[PDB]
């Protein structure tokens, strides 16, 4: 009742009203209610019996100290339950009884003491299970995990875990076919009982911020063996006390684990020597993000790397590389200004060098990379890219992208002259005074073109799009065009959109638009049209949308044929009830037109 | 009017906003100086938001002359740097952060800046503060 | 209609202009090709100008479509590179120049370019020529 | 008569008419006639007796085979004579008799055979003397050079000179106080007689394109000794046959000559080892231009260099340097793209890094150069210059210059905050949306400011020029300003020019311009003013110029006070007879104004 409804019987959002009881005035058949910071010192029975389709309930910081025997009596569809902050000294048997289809649980900050006295029992479906910030001391996995045929994540972070024993993970030895990711971050581990991990497989391990001294880490990392994993997360956080010296021999005892993707994170002490340590010879997907590298010099050839990724790492030089097996290199959001240098990578099929102030002088030919079979290129938000040769060795490509980058010398010759297989292109907001015809020459297949900010010669569209048949999405917006030459759009048989707005154009014609067979949407707005001039019948039939808002229409006893054709087909236009007319009589939404 | 530190060449103070009142506890050590300093900053509060996509808005005024507005992303939300940027509603947050800068030439005048913390997708102001700096 | 060389993938020819007739003798060795070539070019004529600030104007037409115009400085006029760019009026000039380029992708069409030599301060056309290229 | 006069009795330019005689119809008291390519098979006597002030005569390719006994009879002021191309088998005594004040001679391509039978004799004044392309075989300097008390250049290039002997230059041994530059370029020298140069001093030597083999050059360069020079010019030309291998030991025997400025030029074979060869330890002004260098690594500290200059040389890296005596470094027109790197030069007072695509990231503080006492800085036509700190160590400067270079982050803080001594500035054509006041803050002395292409916030001038008193030349042109706020130009007591044109401004006011005491010129053109609005009397008295062309003036029976004030003071305006007015009656230069 006193809370703030947003949508009819939906999102009642009854948060932070000084309450002491579930409200009864709430209309039944609601969808998502929300309570929070409301004092409910005790919770009682049957209170939710009325609601029958509530499928998102929240309870957070609602001071709770006990639950009655049956408080979730009738709830058929509740695919959420948050319980954060609620201090429950200890749970009671038979709880959670009524629920039937639950796909989440969040018991965080609950004053929980162990995992064995947790009366989950039989909850046939439970996708996740989140735990953290609790008073747990053990790590044993109880047996009732046998029934929950679907549980694809567990978290035990920020706990008081001290050791690991061979007794734990036993259920894993018994069950070889259980998918379960894991995390034990921020755990003051100082001992691992020998031969703990044996014939075991996971899907994600994670250890960040645990260790304090070097020898301890040496011993622990040594104690592992026989393990089988899919993603390591090693590193530390910049807001605790951590290591003082990183030695490439600290990660000894690692030449025994099977790994498929190593992943490092921010470290205080670092050295170029850490990488290409001989226990990293079979890591099949390298990765590193946030690491304060500075240089990347020669690397042995007897490595098996299928991927590399550098993200947000300082790099004051374009490093040289030679690896006859690497592919899918990625370097983005760099914190410095660099300049391209030739490399050699005989088998690469992905590249992304974006949002770096990268200047590429002798541009885009074979010799800069020495490869074939490239598929995705992206140099966007970079700086000046002097064009020196049209793409000559890279005769196979699929995407291409400049977004905010001054592209120089585009018009002195016909670039893009050899990309016979392309399916996308983007030259937008790159200051480009198009004064040479035949610029978009030679590229047949192109199903997208975005030329938002681009000037023209003496402000006129001039026979640019020729020999560009397959081209469905076109875009010429935001650019000053004071007229249109005769003969554009001659052959665009398949063009299903044409954005043209925010440019000064006193009148428009109907001699154009005459050959577009299948044009669905046609925006022409913010461009102060006075009236048509064509036959007003020669449009294409397969036409469904228009847009004529913010136009200055001559409203003084003239061209009444148009003035009535507008007043007949108000179905295809939009906001037909909102047009005004610009007369010697101003400040009046006069749409009478008595003629 | 809660907290204020006196340094050699700085007077700093803050106070709650006028259309939002959610409590926070913040301070730093030691009272910074307008050249190179090294130190820490303590933080303790209760989220009221997911804090996964957290950033700021700063509106700055250098001696009655306005400037443009500043927006600095603090927690990208994916394999972040800090520990406090993984929290949940109603879960106590408590941490300390180290920092160190160098210093530039600063005019001698009355500064001001208003700082507001914004969530990511449920766009709403988690808190607002008035920061008042005097350089001298 | 004076000189023309036949190469594997090029047909080149030149002839005097229509509003200027001053004789020049020029040719190159060997008949260049539209990819990487190395060779020489011979020059002999009589200045009629100081040749100290000499440059060109090139008006280019790629298969009936115009381009912008090109201007390339050839002798800055101060500690230059070549020897022939220190001459005087009525003084015979005779020299040979080496060159070498690589090649790009060129469309297959009828090119044209008009090339006019301009002095520096007594601006006047020392000579004019019609260059006709066929790439094939 | 039949030739093409240009200026009244001046520049008759009678070139390339099929003549056979000096024309008599030419009006006397002419200044500069010009004959060329006219057939004059013989030249006769007294022909120039009439002309009495002709002071620039040319004769070139005029086929001449003989001269009469007295053909220059009366010529009082002729400070030029060109004779190129004229084949004279041999000169005759007593020629050149009549002339009295000649300051040039050009006998080039003349079929001359020797320098001893040249009947110059007594020509009291002769500044230059050019010779080239002749049949000379010797090198002896005859004795009659004793009388010509002024001759500051000789040239003997492209000749058939073979050796040098101790007998030549004897006149130099006799005369120790004769200034004479020299040149013997393109001379197939293959022997120098021993002890040729002894107790001799010049002002310029020049040798380019002579040598053919290495040992010959070794021996010749060795034979020099005791010499005293002021400028060496060594190198070769890219259109002959020349050396194949350059050894740093070829320039042996050079540790004996005294030198004050070494100057190298283009060379085919080059090595970084050529420089800092131990016989270059006392060259007091290094220089090199056109040399295909690539790197410049460490250089010994026991060098005495006062200057360095690299021009048009490829350089794929910013070289490091440390020389406690070098000053006035210059690097311009580089053929590549580089990036600044810190250096150390404890005493430098000039720098010029212009027309190179140079990116200067951590910009412009002390640590980048490590010096004081800088005087002239120039980074113009470069690329993006991210500003990171206002100039802090460089508290003494005189000029500063950006011309076409995207200057980033200028508005996030008050740059130029410590240049308390400046006298020039140039921020033009650098896209800069000025939206922060107090940008031009802190710099008191500034007697020039050029802000040609710069946008504004919502197109209005807004209180920018304050605390900028001493400022005489100002410039705000070519930038779109749709109005002017009230209060600009408050304190510009000394401002003697104000360019404001090519911007849209419907009307102008007289409330401005009210405090400029000494404003001489005031352009306001191309900006479609309709009429003033002020009292039309409140202008400054010390005002002399205006400019009102291309303005749309309301010409329909209104604001006639202005329409008459324009028609009264037609002295201060320009082209007052050329104004029209824009009425319902168009296409008429109606300046009647009957009121
Ligand atoms: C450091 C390391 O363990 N490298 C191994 C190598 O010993 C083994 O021969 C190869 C094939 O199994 O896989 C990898
Ligand atoms: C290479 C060479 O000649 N260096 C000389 C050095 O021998 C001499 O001591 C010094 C002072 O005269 O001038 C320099
Ligand atoms: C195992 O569980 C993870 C949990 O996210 C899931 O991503 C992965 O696809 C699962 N593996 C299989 C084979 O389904
Ligand atoms: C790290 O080790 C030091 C030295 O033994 C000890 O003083 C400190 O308490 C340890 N800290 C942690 C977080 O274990
Ligand atoms: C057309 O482009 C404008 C440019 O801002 C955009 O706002 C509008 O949504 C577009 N209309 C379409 C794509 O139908
Ligand atoms: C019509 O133009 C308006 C103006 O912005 C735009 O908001 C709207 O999306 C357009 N509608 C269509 C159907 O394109
Ligand atoms: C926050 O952490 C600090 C770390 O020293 C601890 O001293 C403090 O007790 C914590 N917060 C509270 C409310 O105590
Ligand atoms: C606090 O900030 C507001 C702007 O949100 C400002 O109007 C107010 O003046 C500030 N408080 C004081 C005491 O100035
Ligand atoms: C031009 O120089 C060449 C160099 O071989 C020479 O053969 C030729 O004779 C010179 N010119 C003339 C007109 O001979
Ligand atoms: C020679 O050049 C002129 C332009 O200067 C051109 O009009 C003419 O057609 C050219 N000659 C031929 C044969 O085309
Ligand atoms: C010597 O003659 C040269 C010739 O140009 C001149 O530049 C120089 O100033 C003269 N030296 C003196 C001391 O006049
Ligand atoms: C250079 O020396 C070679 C070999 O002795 C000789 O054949 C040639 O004529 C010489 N050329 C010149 C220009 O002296
Ligand atoms: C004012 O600036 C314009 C800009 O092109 C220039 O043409 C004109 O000569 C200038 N007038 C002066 C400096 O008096
Ligand atoms: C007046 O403006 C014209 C227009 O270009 C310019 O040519 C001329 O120099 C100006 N005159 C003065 C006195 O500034």
């Amino acid at each position: 009742n006193p809370c703030i409804e947003v949508v009819p019987n939906i999102t009642y959002q009854c948060m932070d009203q000084k309450l002491s009881k579930v409200p009864d005035d709430i209309p039944s058949s609601t969808k998502n209610i929300d309570l929070s910071f409301n004092p409910l010192k005790i919770l009682k029975s049957y209170s939710f019996s009325n609601f029958s389709e509530l499928q998102w309930l929240d309870l957070s910081r609602c001071e709770i100290e006990t639950i009655e025997d049956k408080a979730w009596h009738g709830l058929h569809h509740l695919s959420n339950l948050i319980l954060t902050g609620n201090p429950i000294q200890s749970f009671s048997p038979g709880s959670f009884s009524g629920l039937t289809s639950l796909e989440n649980l969040v018991a965080v900050e609950t004053k929980l003491a162990s995992l064995e006295s947790f009366p989950i029992g039989q909850l046939i479906t439970l996708k996740k299970l989140n735990v953290a910030h609790n008073f747990i001391h053990s790590c044993k996995l109880p047996a009732y995990f046998s029934n929950l045929t679907n549980l694809v994540h567990v978290d035990l972070s920020y706990n008081y875990i001290q050791t690991i024993t061979v007794n734990d993970l036993q259920f894993l030895r018994e069950n070889p076919q259980v998918n379960l990711s894991l995390d034990m971050s921020l755990n003051p581990i100082d001992f691992i009982q020998d031969q703990a991990f044996q014939g075991i497989k996971l899907h994600e391990l994670t250890l960040r911020g645990n260790f304090n001294s070097s020898n301890i880490m040496k011993t622990c990392l040594q104690n592992l063996a026989g393990l089988h994993v899919h993603r390591l997360i090693l590193g530390e956080f910049k807001d605790e006390r951590n290591l003082e010296i990183f030695e490439p021999s600290i990660m000894e005892g690692l030449c025994d684990v099977t790994i498929d993707e190593f992943r490092l994170t921010y470290t205080n002490d670092f050295s170029d020597d850490i990488v290409k340590f001989h226990c990293l010879a079979n890591v099949s997907a390298m990765s590193l993000a946030g690491v304060s590298i500075k240089y990347l010099e020669d690397v042995p050839k007897h490595f098996k790397w299928q991927s590399l990724s550098i993200i947000r790492c300082q790099l004051k030089q374009f490093p040289t590389l030679d690896l006859p097996f690497l592919k899918s290199l990625t370097l983005t959001m760099n914190k410095g200004s660099i300049s391209f240098k030739k490399v050699a990578l005989p088998s690469l099929s992905y590249l992304d060098l974006s949002r770096n102030a990268l200047s590429f002088s002798g541009c885009c030919s074979y010799s800069d990379l020495g490869t074939n079979s490239l598929r995705h290129l992206d140099l966007s938000f970079n700086g000046a890219i002097i064009m020196s040769a049209n793409f000559m060795g890279l005769e196979e490509l699929q995407h291409l992208d400049f977004q905010h980058s001054t592209l120089k010398r585009v018009t002195e010759f016909s670039a893009f002259l050899s990309l016979e297989k392309l399916l996308y292109l983007d030259i937008s907001y790159t200051n480009t005074k198009i004064d040479f015809d035949g610029i978009f020459l030679g590229l047949t297949s192109l199903n997208t073109l975005k030329m938002a900010g681009n000037s023209f010669k003496d402000n006129t569209l001039s026979n640019v799009f020729a020999n560009t048949t397959n081209l469905t999405f076109l875009d010429l917006s935001k650019c000053q065009l004071e007229q249109i030459s005769w003969g554009v759009f001659d052959t665009l048989h398949r063009l299903q959109l044409l954005n043209m707005s925010h440019n000064n154009l006193l009148f428009l014609d109907s001699s154009h638009y005459n050959q577009l067979y299948s044009l669905s949407t046609l925006d022409c707005s913010f461009n102060r049209i006075e009236t048509s001039k064509g036959i007003l019948q020669h449009f294409p039939k397969s036409l469904a949308f228009f847009n004529l808002t913010n136009n200055s229409v001559a409203c003084i006893c003239e061209h009444q044929k148009f003035l009535q054709w507008v007043k007949e087909q108000k179905q295809f236009l939009v906001n037909v009830e909102q047009m005004t007319c610009a007369t010697p009589v101003e400040m009046n939404t006069s749409l009478v037109l008595d003629f | 009017q809660q907290w204020f530190c006196n340094s050699s060449d700085a007077i700093i103070s803050y106070s709650y906003c006028d259309h939002l009142k959610f409590p926070i506890s913040i301070s730093s050590e030691p009272c910074i100086r307008l050249r190179g300093t090294n130190g820490f900053v303590h933080v303790e509060f209760i989220p009221r938001g997911n804090l996964k996509y957290l950033y700021f808005n700063l509106f700055i005024s250098v001696n009655s002359i306005e400037l443009p507005k500043r927006k600095e992303v603090l927690c990208h939300g994916h394999d972040d740097d800090y520990s406090f940027c993984r929290a949940l509603k109603g879960e106590t947050v408590n941490t300390s952060i180290p920092f160190s800068f160098e210093g530039i030439l600063f005019p001698k005048g009355h500064y001001r800046c208003v700082a507001e913390a914004i969530a990511g997708d449920t766009e709403e102001k988690l808190f607002c503060l008035n920061f008042t700096i005097i350089h001298r």
